[PDB]
Order: C-alpha cells, then structure tokens, then sequence
C-alpha cells in the first residue's frame, strides 16, 4: 500500500456500497472508477487538513455538533407555542451532556433562558457549518455537480432560521423543526413513496378536479 | 359548441385534451381493463345493501319524520312500500354512520338494542367490507399494471432481439458483445 | 356525503328520484372511485418502492461484485469460497 | 303517552357501555 | 353555579391553536 490510503475514514467504505449505476449488465465498474478519482482528490486534501489542528478538533466532533444543534433548536421552537410570553406565568401544569444542558436552562430567566436558546441557536448552526466545511473544503471540484450545492443550500438554510428568532418574530422555530425531521432519511424514504412517480401526478389530482 | 352555440362545453374540450395525455392515460386505464366486468361488482353491494332494507324494513317500518310560496313544508316524508329503494343512498349517505336515520329512541333500550345491532351489521358490511371490496379491484389494478409491464420492458431493454436468452453472460465471456445490436438483431436493418 | 346542499326536499318525490340519483353517482363516482384513484399512484409508489430496492440490495449483499454470477453453487463445490471477497473481487483495494 | 319522543333519558349506568361503543364508533369522521 | 353548561365562552388566545387541530382533524369528512 501507499502511505496515504489509510487516512480514508469509514464515510467513504459505505457510500461506494451505495453508488449502483446499472447502466446494462451488472452494476459493474466505470461507477468504480469515476467514485475513485474523486476519493483520490478528497484524499489529498485530507492532510493539507493536517496543517491546521481546530478543524482536526472539529472533525471528531461534527455529526455530533450538527446533530446537537438540531436537537437542542428545536427544543427551543416547540417552545414558542409551548409557552408564549407577555404573561407572567408559572411552570404552568394546565446523551450525558445534553441532559446537564437542559437542566440548566430550565431555571432561566422565564424569558432570559429564551434569549439564552436563540443566542447558542445562532452559535449552534455556526457549528454545523463549520463541520460542513471540515468534511469538504477549498470547495474542491467533484463531478456531483448536484450534491454540493444541495447540502450547503440546506445548511444555509438553517442558518437562516437562526435569523427568524435571532431578533425576529415568534414562530419560524417551527420551520427550523420540519426541515430537521426532514433530514432525516427512512423518513424520508417513506416522504418519497410521495414524489418520485408523483412528479406528473400532481396532475393526477385535477383529474377528478374536472371530472 | 362556440361557433355561436351555446355557453359551456369549452369544459368538454378541456376535459378530452388533458385525456390525450397518456400517462394520466395509464392512471385512467388503472380502472377500466379489469374493469369491464367490474361495473358488475358494484351492484354486488348494491344488492348486498338491498336486502337488508327490507330486514329492517319488515321489523321495524322507517318511523321518519324530519331529518303555496315556498317549496318548504313541514316535511310529509314515510316511505310506504316505493321509497324503501330510495333510502338506501341516504342510508349509504355517509363514509361515516350508515343507516341510523331514526334518532329519538326514547330508551326503550331492547329496541334499542335491536335497532343498534342491526345497523352497526349493516355498517360494518357495508361500509367496510363493501368499500375495501370495491377499491380491491381498483387496487389490483394497479398492482397488476406495473406487474406486466417491465416484463414487457424486460423484453426489448433487459434482453435484445431474438435469442430469447438472456444475453450478459455469454456476452462478457467473448469477443466484443456490445457492438452485436448493431448487425445482428438490427430489427431496423431487418426492416431496411 | 357529497352534494347533498338541499334538504327539505318535501316529497315532489320525482324531483326527489332524480336529485339523488344524480348526487348518489357523484357520490359514487367522485367518491371511490377516484378516492382509491389517487391514492391509487401513493400506494403503487411503495409496492414499486421496495420492489427495486431488493434487488439493488441483490447486487451487493447477495451477489458480490464482478462476476455477474450468482455465487453459491460454485462456491460450495470448491476450494475454500468464504475468504474470496478479501482479494478477488475487494474493490476497496481496486480503490488502494 | 302519545308519540315515542320524550326528554331523551339516556345516560348509560353499567350495561349502556357496551352499547355506546357502536355509537362511539358512529362514524369514520 | 349549577350546570356546566354555559354561553361557550371560547376562542384560542394563543394556546387552544395547538388543541384545535385534533377538533381541525375532527373528521374524515
């Protein structure tokens, strides 16, 4: 073996499992070689990584940080509806960190710890796009001309809920909830046994709208 | 029907236009070829139904009641021995509860027993067994449709032309294959 | 129900036969059939759905990579089978 | 009595629970 | 008081929005 290959880390080993291509005959190879020189490409950069260490630090942090954020917003927009202010009100009855988080918050301020959520929000996601970039950085050219631009859009997105509680009004939490579900996949799955063959089948639907 | 003919109809042409299109074409046949003889499975029900009007009907006539310058009157309804025929849509009238037209029972409970038993039957036949009875065949359908087809698309793009053999092995295992649909089964050529 | 808008009918019964027969077969119609209609394309979508997606997942975890074959008989009847997607067919090592 | 309408006295003490169900699960709504 | 039947005095500040879907989702019709 070179001495580079082993830096090559289990993301890869699953998605050149799931890359099929059958074109004819088999799922065979031109799939294998085209994965394999963007891998080589990937490969390289992963040690021009190596020159500096706080995307190292970052790196065996990332899905965590992302997912950390997730769950920790939403458990702020829910929250909004949860307990809309203006009244002053009681607790009204009508992971081993993320545990010791949540304790905290809940002496807030009644309002202070609210302020609290959308601050590391804006922090949170600030995360999730700097693991982003420590996955693929210098935006280094990839043949999946789809891919790169739907993952940092939807990233961006999320930012962007940030701004509709950064100092904006109420609700929007809300969306960040849904595209956060969203991001999940066997979900999704079954969100799909809705729009693959429904793409002219929204047509489908007026139909019965004229008959 | 707008040369100078009269309003409407623009609708008919509408309607036909968008039938030109296929794929909703597929959708549309997902119920008519199973289906010829399936306009005959819905008198099924429609007969299922039919007699328990009268199994009602013998124990316990309608009792109904309410549910010049105008066309409203103080509701002179009761079903002699015609109208019986006619309920049955109103009795199928809901997705929801079907029969239940006598409200009021006045707890004379053991009719009311009765009364509650029969049309609960009734809906649950009706409803339920009926109403997935009568999609199953629009529901077959569909999982008939795709069942043939990619057989039918395994015929011209899985395999090629006449070998009926099912090509890949042979072809890694010599020559060059993928070049053989140029000559040897060139349907077009055959036609040339 | 559909259509259903007038009540009070008041037994111009005729007029009463051909208001429900008309709204019945709406009701039929519009109702069923193309309620189980469209759903129809919603439910077909996951019959198709899995319908490939074993036979994606044939190419990988019942049959190995290139070989275009379907493993098994071959195997038993020789050598020792169990090791050969170490080497012969490893394609991260295609990839090394 | 006359008519078979009165001040509807319902209200189900022990047994009407088991009853109440079918007209519990009245309607697919 | 007697009864617990009064004028209906409803109408969903901002709370009763999250139970009303239930009553929004009150029917298949």
């Amino acid at each position: 073996v070179p001495s580079i290959c082993e830096f090559l880390t289990k993301e890869s080993k699953l998605r050149i499992y799931y890359t099929t291509e059958r074109d004819e005959q088999g799922s065979k190879i031109n799939d294998f070689f085209l994965r394999s020189e963007d891998l080589f490409n990937e490969m390289n950069w992963q040690k021009k990584l190596r020159a500096q260490p706080v995307l190292y630090w970052c790196a065996r942090n990332m899905s965590f940080w992302s997912s950390i954020s997730f769950n920790l917003a939403v458990l702020m927009n829910l929250l909004v509806a949860f307990f809309y202010p203006f009244k002053g009100v009681r607790g009204g009855t009508l992971a081993l960190i993320a545990s010791t988080i949540l304790r905290l918050i809940f002496s807030v301020g009644l309002q202070p710890t609210l302020f609290l959520l959308g601050a590391f929000n804006v922090c949170n996601k600030i995360i999730f796009l700097m693991s982003f970039v420590g996955n693929c950085g210098t935006f280094t050219r990839g043949y999946r001309a789809m891919v790169l631009d739907v993952e940092f859009l939807y990233h961006l997105l999320y930012l962007l809920i940030c701004a509709m509680g950064l100092f904006v009004h109420e609700f929007f939490y809300s969306l960040l909830l849904f595209d956060l579900v969203y991001r999940e996949e066997t979900l999704l799955n079954v969100i799909k046994s809705v729009t693959r063959n429904g793409r002219p089948i929204i047509l489908t639907a007026a139909l019965a709208l004229i008959l | 029907m707008g040369l100078f003919v009269h309003e409407f109809f623009y609708s008919l042409l509408l309607f036909d236009l968008v039938y030109r299109e296929e794929t909703l074409l597929n959708v549309i046949k997902s119920v008519t070829r199973n289906g010829r003889p399936i306009i005959l499975t819905a008198a099924l029900a429609l007969i299922l139904v039919y007699l328990f009007s009268i199994v009602g009907y013998l124990f316990f006539k309608d009792d109904f009641i309410l549910e010049e310058t105008e066309q409203d009157k103080e509701h002179t309804c009761e079903t002699l021995l015609m109208c019986i025929v006619t309920v049955l849509s109103h009795g199928l009238r809901s997705g929801g509860g079907v029969g239940d037209v006598l409200r009021k029972p006045s707890k004379e409970e053991p009719l009311f027993a009765a009364r509650v038993i029969y049309d609960l039957l009734f809906f649950f036949m009706v409803i339920i067994i009926v109403l997935n009875l009568i999609f199953g065949v629009i529901i077959d359908t569909f999982a008939d449709l795709r069942s043939e087809k990619q057989k039918k698309e395994e015929i011209l793009k899985t395999t090629c032309f006449i070998c009926g053999l099912e090509r890949d092995k042979f072809d890694n295992k010599t020559v060059t294959f993928e070049e053989h649909i140029k000559e040897e089964h060139n349907m077009w050529h055959y036609l040339c």
